[PDB]
């Protein structure tokens, strides 16, 4: 039952503020130094701040100074991160972690030991975005010399700026299945998604065969059909 | 631009051993204790090693740490598929007065032969240019292990602004795919002669190029 549980995260708009909590249980919270660490999806760990057992000593990364404050309330087994003036660069999962133990030994001598981040919470998601329901803009990815190699040419549909997931894509109403690769969406810093769907086809068929991507976005109740052909 | 340097990925077969190096300077690794963390997919990091080479309880002796000067190494022997994870080194930096992490290393336990990525690079469509926007789309598929590094260039110079790249994920054929997008204005698109997507995978690099004049 040693446990750290973060809360207070969620969706906020740029410029707004948020107060994270980390509740500690199963150990004597007031004996330990504590950190906040964050991680944007698909990116590395980024340390945010640390605070001594008693609250008197703090350090934090330069990029959050003037905006974020680490504090704690030992009477309530709680660590806080006040985050003001949030930007898109602050979108991340936020973890708290336990580090330095402070104790008195059996003879009454003060001792302490850094353990690194030895106990972690499960994280709380912070999303700094004004995104809301939006259907995609669909643009052709035309086959060309550069998307071609020998008898095989790739063509596709660029599906831009939608929210939320998911989008589904078929080609020629699902008649064309072979060589269809619909790529996972990118989550942009704005909070909107984009994806591409590509099909590989015979180079010799480019003049003859019509290719149409069918883009379905149920959340916005939008459907787009777009013929994709070589560019003059 | 992580203060500590790790390789973006390493791999070996089940039963084999691997090392992951982490490199820094005298202000961090040189004079401070290193810890290592394991991060399984979707989970919080777990402490593997602290004080350069100690294991917390519940960490098997397959994991080890060592240190030499301004570098440290995590060793993993007897590789199991359950060891597939992202691995991070961390330490205090005395110059910054901050905790600093390496950029992470993806550890793949090889379950199939290594495969090279196919890269395709599409320029902005004239239709998109009519919407006053311009997206270059770099598509990367059929690779294994599931780690690539993508770099974009404009007339040979590095460009970092306006790049968005996905995390690789599995296709139905069990290889990986990813994509990278470069967002430009129509003006900056038309003003250079060449844009490039450079994909690095397991030592090999493929670079594709497009130009407004095409």
């Amino acid at each position: 039952q040693v446990q750290l549980v973060e809360s207070g995260g969620g969706v906020v708009q740029p410029g707004r503020s948020l107060r994270l909590s980390c509740a500690a249980s199963g150990f004597t919270f007031s004996s330990f130094g504590m950190h906040w660490v964050r991680q944007a999806p698909g990116k590395g760990l980024e340390w945010v701040a640390v605070i001594s057992f008693d609250g008197s000593i703090k350090y934090s990364v330069d990029s959050v100074k003037g905006r974020f404050t680490i504090s704690r309330d030992n009477s309530k087994n709680t660590l806080f991160l006040q985050m003001n003036s949030l930007r898109a660069e602050d979108t991340a999962v936020y973890y708290c972690a336990r580090d330095r133990l402070n104790y008195y030994d059996s003879s009454g001598y003060y001792h302490y030991k850094y353990y690194g981040m030895a106990v972690w919470g499960q994280g709380t998601t912070v999303t700094v975005s004004s995104a809301s329901t939006k259907g995609p803009s669909v643009f052709p990815l035309a086959p060309s010399s550069k998307s071609t190699s020998g008898g095989t040419a790739a063509l596709g549909c660029l599906v831009k700026d939608y929210f939320p997931e998911p989008v589904t894509v078929s080609w020629n109403s699902g008649a064309l299945t072979s060589g269809v690769h619909t790529f996972p969406a990118v989550l942009q810093s704005s909070g909107l998604y984009s994806l591409s769907s590509v099909v590989t086809v015979p180079s010799s068929s480019l003049g003859t065969q019509t290719y149409i991507c069918n883009v379905n976005h149920k959340p916005s109740n939008t459907k787009v059909d777009k013929k994709v052909e070589p560019k003059s | 631009q992580s203060v500590l340097t790790q390789p973006p990925s390493v791999s070996a077969a089940p039963g084999q051993k691997v090392t992951i190096s982490c490199s820094g300077s005298s202000s961090n690794i040189g004079n401070n204790y290193v810890s290592w963390y394991q991060q399984l997919p979707g989970t919080a990091p777990k402490l593997l090693i602290y004080d350069n080479n100690k294991r917390p309880s519940g960490i098997p002796d397959r994991f080890s740490g060592s240190k030499s000067g301004t570098s440290t190494t995590l060793g993993i022997t007897g590789l199991q598929t359950g060891d597939e994870a992202d691995y991070y080194c961390g330490t205090w930096d005395s110059r910054l007065s901050a905790v600093v992490f390496g950029g992470g290393t993806k550890l793949t336990v090889l379950g199939q032969p290594k495969a090279n990525p196919t890269v395709t690079l599409f320029p902005p469509s004239s239709e998109e240019l009519q919407a006053n926007k311009a997206t270059l789309v770099c598509l990367i598929s059929d690779f294994y292990p599931g780690a690539v590094t993508v770099a974009w260039k404009a007339d040979g110079s590095p460009v970092k602004a306006g790049v968005e790249t996905t995390k690789p994920s599995k296709q139905s054929n069990n290889k990986y795919a990813a994509s990278s997008y470069l967002s430009l204005t129509p003006e900056q698109w038309k003003s250079h002669r060449s844009y490039s997507c450079q994909v690095t995978h397991e030592g090999s690099t493929v670079e594709k190029t497009v130009a407004p004049t095409e």
